[PDB]
């Protein structure tokens, strides 16, 4: 029974090898006290945070796909092992996922941690975007993925993948609110706090969705109020939005909207196309796939589908794969691979690595 | 009296969207600063440059997206194109003077380019040298002047292939270009010498001249308005770009003098007589800087610029005939990247959706006033004006 | 001869343009009667309202830096033109000024009221953040203006501003004269009509003051006298106050003391900095502005000068500008800029607003 | 006084023959601002564009050793003639250079903008590896010129070149700061605008440095910390880099480092040798001079002499020559070639092109 | 550190912000697991790597 462990910027996902949903799906959120008690746990993690959040200040315990702080992602993991799954950590393999060109480092402090503290008796670490690739039934393709982070673009040809091609945009779910946040008081609504955070969330979540033609949204928004959407606040208060529903997921494809000079999310994952060979570039246009939750907006394929089209010559095919399930490509493609057969040769004991250390978890790995 | 009465205070620049352009064009790389761009209201015209000769690219205007790279071109040209010109009489007909020291007119089909075009209607010999200036008669029917580098200047009859005159002792140096006044009568002409120079065509005398115009040695240029004045764009000593206003009656000091800035390439100005607003764009630019020309001094004020992230590598300019009135539009702009060519709009703001009298006044229509052998007597008549109110939608 | 008008949160200053300071400055308020007459005027502004607030309720229009009532907003122009500067507004040419990223929805409103209501001829609006480095001649800084309703943070570069960098801070003098009348209520005094609230504010304009170091001030001040001061009230009683003089002004470095979990306002520098270029940090530290009236506390730049620096790295220079006359930079630069003569340009026409409308207001800003 | 102009991808160097140093080192770089200026030039080219690169994108007119845009060029020699050099083009002839194997095309337009655009009275242009090869004071060898946007090998024996052994690697300075970019983000350090390119290019050449042995010096830097270098940012923040300090010139001879299936350029050096006559092999063996600013990095040469060495055979000798200056050898060379008497005759009039045009310009070149 | 490890010592006066570049005790071959100062000897300082090797300072 090996463990399935996805865990990502702001989105955790935990489940059992086989199984076609991740089980415990919390967000990775630490939450500490900001007040004083005064009626006769200094610290709350995951949902748990999210309900007393009215008196909690919310951290993320990775920032940009970057742990800053490893003591609260401690606290992840053993809320996933003990609180979440209700699992011991020592009985079960792990299988654990890791963004695209991750540093050496970053990885032998997850090994490390693995294997000492929570004492897994076996472990492997995977690429989120072959997990993705897995998901989707598909040897050859590039893969799009943007989560809560950092976004992705990781091309593969025939199980071979292409790290110089390898394009990484600081641009994810959580800029996205932050810019909600700041186009929000234009309308007079004032959210600010950590709490405020996941409510701004919550309504870009719902709310959000890709225009196909931006200025003509502008256009039909400015002289119409069909595009008009209401929101009720935790306190019964009831918000009003109009052109931002569309506006915030802009981003994506404008930077300069946050002042970034990077290129869109197509353009990216264009110009990962075409740092590849010429002969492999037929499959990856007609092979785009979408993963991660920032994903999810309405019409953001068509949108790709579009944008991708002007950049490519006219003969070329272009074909966008955003499977419904994308949001959890990267656990399911994880569950399916703990399954096979011969995934079982891949993994590396504890034994071995208390022996050798982690020079054998940096091959066998990619 | 706190804002100086104009209609053109406010008006803003916008480009098209992505779709609406034209991208994989080879454009031409010859280092002479011309327009690089003829458009019609029927068809756009870009120089592009070609292996062997010289050849331009011409597709109608609703052929846009991207181009195939063995779409047909007009290649008939032994050597480079320098400049081209649509005929204001006859959408169909755009005249070419290239390196060949040749002049070539072509007869466009309807529909645009189905095999590459080589064979013209009529060839120009004349000049001994390359011909970078050509400019069509705006009254005369089937007139049309060349200049190439031989500075020499040619008046010829397209429909009777015949070279109407000929004028050689007027320019010591390099000519930079020429334009028509407005009945067509006069021609002012700008020359490597920093002088400014208007010709009478049928009798071939010197009407006036203007030494030293601008102090710098850069490439200078010269208009006609509509009123009879001449624009001049040109260089300072200490290498500032330039704006000044001359009367053809008064020559000893221009009416305006403005300094825009000190960076290189020609300006070329654009101007619009229905609104009496010049657009001066310079080669290499990434903004258009246009100016209201008005009897009140300093005759000569600087309404608002957009700018852009790109330079331009030549600039085409749509008349009034192929506006989309029903906008409030007043000037389309082909701005020519090195692949690409991006039309922009220029857009006088309004809250009124009706059609606007006061910025369409009547233009001139695509019907010639006169003819060459009425014109060769002397005859002189303005150009056919037409209503605009017709194209409101 | 134009007219320079800046309708602050709580403070209206305006003048004739090329003076060196307002002609009049009168408070943002408005009041209105709270008891029944009985001897044989239904609002009042600024200082008819001032005068007599021992009968009215005191109502600010802007709150936060945002319009609360436009009715009594016009009432506020009205007396104004009529009443402060005496002068028909059809007679000059209005400069006006915005709080930086203001709606342009709340910028066309004004618009409207000034060309159909006043008449007025000509208008131009800028920025207030603008104009605080116009009176500081500088082009290259951060400039920090903090008002009565809220703080905002603008680094502007070579003239170049970077809106994506620009932070806000959700507390004013008006939060500190709240939290004056909070803090005084345990020596004693109460103090709860909103008359009473600006008797607060005159002590915190005359009493209060930054600590360079407040934990030491605390220990000072109640271990010696020597802080002690005293303040009479308008009835004659004299009203002794202690720590509490620096006690107040601590909250803009501490926010926790309002329950405010957003950082203190030397950090807000900080990160507004930190979110621009990396190349252009260096003239930002060494010209950072200091702008409005709650920047009149005595050490409040040596205070703001060791915070930063204890922020920013050891090899940059940190210079703080508290130029005296910080009060009315927003003013005295508008003065600057409506005396330029390249500044006629961007008036815009009654003829012009009128035939095209919104869309020349939002365009031509600087 | 004739002027010497040496032109390359990122670096432009100009002065006057004689002199013994280029007086004009400036980028070759042209910046056009991102944002909206608010203070009452459109471009910047040069150092002041480095200087303000804060607000600016910057953008090489030149990459891989092609001309991508001639109006950006154009304002290069422009910047050259009138703001480094402050002379007059028309009068003074100039000396230019040409990358070698370059199209006749190209070379047409740099000579038609220089005796249209600026009215220069003579002009010539030489090949770059043949003016490296005068400033060593030697008639044979082979030259490497690896600059900044490709590396060219080109064999000269007593005065005669060999086109068809001239062998081309795009790879060059700027690839190597793109894979310093790449390689940093393991770190923690994160660049990718523009502005970030020129603070990694300055990284690159002030700590990088080849490594005789790469793997010792894998070893050496997983094991000490005497490798380790810091960094100070612009903005005062100081970095540290250990292995990347060899790992990023190391791409020179390993190219699969950037995915390159090429060669490195010892064994391109090689095969260039290996290309011409048997006779004129032992000249070229001991007569290697390297030229380029990428050649700068400390040990390039011992370490070039080693693996040049094992491809050669044992008998020969083998002698790497790396003067202190060729970073300006080019320049160098064009200035000493110009100063000869019997290059008087090399001259091209501009009349006699005007009357001629371009043919005259691919004969007497080479 | 980035290869082998090291512990840094500073006077207890050297408060405030500690410079990058500041020099540490990089002898250990592995990194330090654990160091313990001598009782009788305020400048002796024992540690202990994953060299296996235990190296007084
Ligand atoms: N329906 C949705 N619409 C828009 N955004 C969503 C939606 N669901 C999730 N997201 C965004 O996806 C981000 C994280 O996605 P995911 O990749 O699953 O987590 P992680 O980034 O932690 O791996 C969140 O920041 C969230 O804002
Ligand atoms: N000398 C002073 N000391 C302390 N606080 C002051 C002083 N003068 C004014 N203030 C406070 O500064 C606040 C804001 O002033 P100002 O910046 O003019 O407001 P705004 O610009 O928003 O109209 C006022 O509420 C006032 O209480
Ligand atoms: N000291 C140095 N160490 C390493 N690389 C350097 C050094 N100085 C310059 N370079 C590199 O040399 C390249 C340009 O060298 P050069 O050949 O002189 O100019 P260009 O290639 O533009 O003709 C730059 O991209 C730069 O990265
Ligand atoms: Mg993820
Ligand atoms: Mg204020
Ligand atoms: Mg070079």
């Amino acid at each position: 029974a090996a463990l399935v462990v996805d865990n990502g910027s702001g989105m955790c996902k935990a489940g059992f090898a086989g199984d076609d949903a991740p089980r415990a799906v919390f967000p990775s959120i630490v939450g500490r006290p900001r007040h004083q008690g005064v009626m006769v746990k200094d610290s709350y993690v995951g949902d748990e945070a999210q309900s007393k959040r009215g008196i909690l200040t919310l951290k993320y315990p990775i920032e940009h796909g970057i742990v800053t702080n490893w003591d609260d992602m401690e606290k992840i993991w053993h809320h996933t092992f003990y609180n979440e799954l209700r699992v011991a950590p020592e009985e079960h393999p792990v299988l654990l996922t890791e963004a695209p060109l991750n540093p050496k480092a970053n990885r032998e402090k997850m090994t490390q941690i693995m294997f000492e503290t929570f004492n897994t008796p076996a472990m492997y670490v995977a690429i989120q975007a072959v997990l993705s690739l897995y998901a989707s039934g598909r040897t050859t393709g590039i893969v799009m993925d943007s989560g809560d982070g950092v976004t992705h673009t990781v091309p593969i040809y025939e199980g071979y993948a292409l790290p110089h091609a390898i394009l990484r945009l600081d641009l994810a779910g959580r800029d996205l609110t932050d810019y909600l946040m700041k186009i929000l008081t234009e309308r007079g609504y004032s959210f600010t706090t950590t709490a405020e955070r996941e409510i701004v969330r919550d309504i870009k979540e719902k709310l959000c969705y890709v225009a196909l033609d931006f200025e003509q949204e502008m256009a039909t928004a400015a002289s119409s109020s069909s595009l008009e959407k209401s929101y009720e606040l935790p306190d019964g208060q009831v918000i009003t939005i109009g052109n931002e529903r569309f506006r915030c997921p802009e981003a994506l494809f404008q930077p300069s909207f946050l002042g970034m000079e990077s290129a869109g999310i197509h353009e990216t994952t264009f110009n990962s196309i075409m740092k590849c060979d010429v002969d492999i570039r037929k499959d990856l246009y007609a092979n785009t796939v979408l993963s991660g939750g920032t994903t999810m907006y309405p019409g953001i394929a068509d949108r790709m589908q579009k944008e991708i089209t002007a950049l490519a010559p006219s003969t070329m095919k272009i074909k966008i794969i955003a499977p419904p399930e994308r949001k959890y490509s990267v656990w399911i493609g994880g569950s399916i691979l703990a399954s096979l057969s011969t995934f079982q040769q891949m993994w590396i004991s504890k034994q071995e690595y208390d022996e050798s250390g982690p020079s054998i978890v940096h091959r066998k790995c990619f | 009296k706190v804002v100086r009465q104009s209609k053109f205070r406010h008006v803003f620049g916008q480009p098209v969207k992505n779709d609406q352009c034209y991208e994989d064009i080879r454009v031409s790389r010859v280092t002479w600063d011309s327009t690089f761009c003829a458009v019609n209201p029927k068809f756009l015209a870009v120089i592009v440059e070609a292996s062997g000769g010289g050849a331009f690219l011409v597709l109608p205007l609703s052929k846009t997206g991207r181009i195939d790279k063995a779409y047909p071109t007009v290649c008939g040209h032994t050597g480079p194109v320098l400049d081209i010109d649509w005929c204001p009489h006859n959408d169909e007909v755009i005249a070419s003077g290239s390196e060949d020291c040749t002049v070539m007119v072509w007869q466009i089909p309807e529909n645009g380019l189905t095999s590459p075009l080589t064979e013209p209607v009529v060839v120009l010999e004349g000049h001994t040298k390359r011909v970078g200036i050509i400019a069509w008669h705006p009254t005369a029917r089937n007139v049309l002047l060349s200049a190439g580098c031989d500075n020499v200047v040619l008046i010829w009859n397209v429909g009777t292939a015949e070279e109407l005159y000929r004028l050689d002792s007027l320019h010591p140096d390099l000519i930079y270009n020429v334009s028509w006044n407005h009945n067509g009568s006069l021609f002012c002409s700008a020359c490597k010498d920093k002088s400014v120079r208007i010709i009478d065509p049928r009798r071939g005398t010197l009407v006036a001249e203007r030494e030293k115009a601008h102090e710098g040695a850069r490439p200078m240029r010269a208009i006609f308005l509509a009123d009879g004045k001449v624009f001049t764009t040109g260089f300072s000593r200490m290498s500032e770009r330039q704006l000044a206003l001359w009367d053809p009656e008064n020559l000893e000091e221009p009416m305006a003098l403005q300094e825009l800035d000190s960076s290189n390439g020609a300006l070329l100005p654009f101007y619009d007589p229905d609104t009496s607003v010049v657009y001066v764009c310079g080669k290499g630019d990434s903004s258009i800087r246009y100016f209201e020309i008005t009897e009140e001094p300093p005759y000569i004020h600087f309404l608002n610029t957009f700018t852009s992230k790109e330079p331009q590598r030549g600039m085409g300019s749509m008349p009034k005939r192929g506006l989309e009135v029903s906008k409030c539009e007043i000037a389309r702009f082909y701005k020519l990247h090195e692949r690409k060519c991006e039309p922009i709009v220029m857009t006088v703001p309004r809250k009124s959706d009706l059609f606007q009298d006061d910025l369409y006044p009547d233009t001139a229509g695509p019907e010639a006033a006169l003819e060459a052998e009425e014109w060769v007597s002397g005859r002189d008549a303005d150009p056919i004006l037409i209503s605009l109110r017709e194209a409101y939608v």
